[PDB]
């Protein structure tokens, strides 16, 4: 599945580079894309929810209760849309949170 | 109208703004297609972080280009 796996990620690796890194200079773009395919060649749902709970708590402690309510209610709005990929996507956002 | 996939993605990007992830809807869309084709989200996270530093530091992008050429 490896050759097929890389062929399937090729256009998306390009998107990731184009959306994030910048724009012209062919050289840099082919090196970023090779890096993406090479790097990618399980999430614990209880942990994801615990980290989202701790964020809500932290927002409130620092005087941003509205942000806590936002987070809590978006996660409520997400539940009827829950599938096997939802915890992974939130895990990804937790890893990029700032 | 099972294309309410647009709504699920809308709520994910709201959470992304709340967490201050610095992803626009387009970049999140790319991530979604990658994870659903079985890319590990931690690895994806690491790739995105590295891509961000590559675009911010010419020295590190050139370091990548040189490894890629050798």
């Amino acid at each position: 599945g490896s050759m097929a796996f890389l062929a399937q990620l090729g256009a998306l690796a390009d998107d990731l580079v184009s959306a994030i890194v910048g724009i012209p200079q062919t050289t840099q773009r082919d090196a970023c894309r090779d890096f993406v395919l090479r790097s990618l060649r399980r999430t614990n749902q209880f942990e994801v929810q615990d980290r989202l709970n701790g964020l809500e708590e932290r927002f409130s402690i620092v005087g941003r209760d509205a942000l806590a309510d936002a987070l809590r209610t978006r996660l409520d709005a997400l539940e009827p849309h829950q599938n096997q990929f939802t915890p992974e996507l939130l895990h990804l956002l937790l890893e990029l949170a700032d | 109208k099972q294309a309410a996939a647009q709504q699920a993605v809308d709520i994910l990007h709201e959470i992304a703004t709340i967490l201050n992830c610095h992803l626009d809807r387009r970049t999140l869309s790319i991530c979604i297609s990658m994870i659903e084709n079985g890319v590990n989200p931690e690895a994806l996270a690491n790739v995105i972080k590295e891509l961000r530093v590559l675009g911010q530091d010419p020295q590190q992008l050139d370091a990548l280009v040189a490894n890629y050429l050798a």
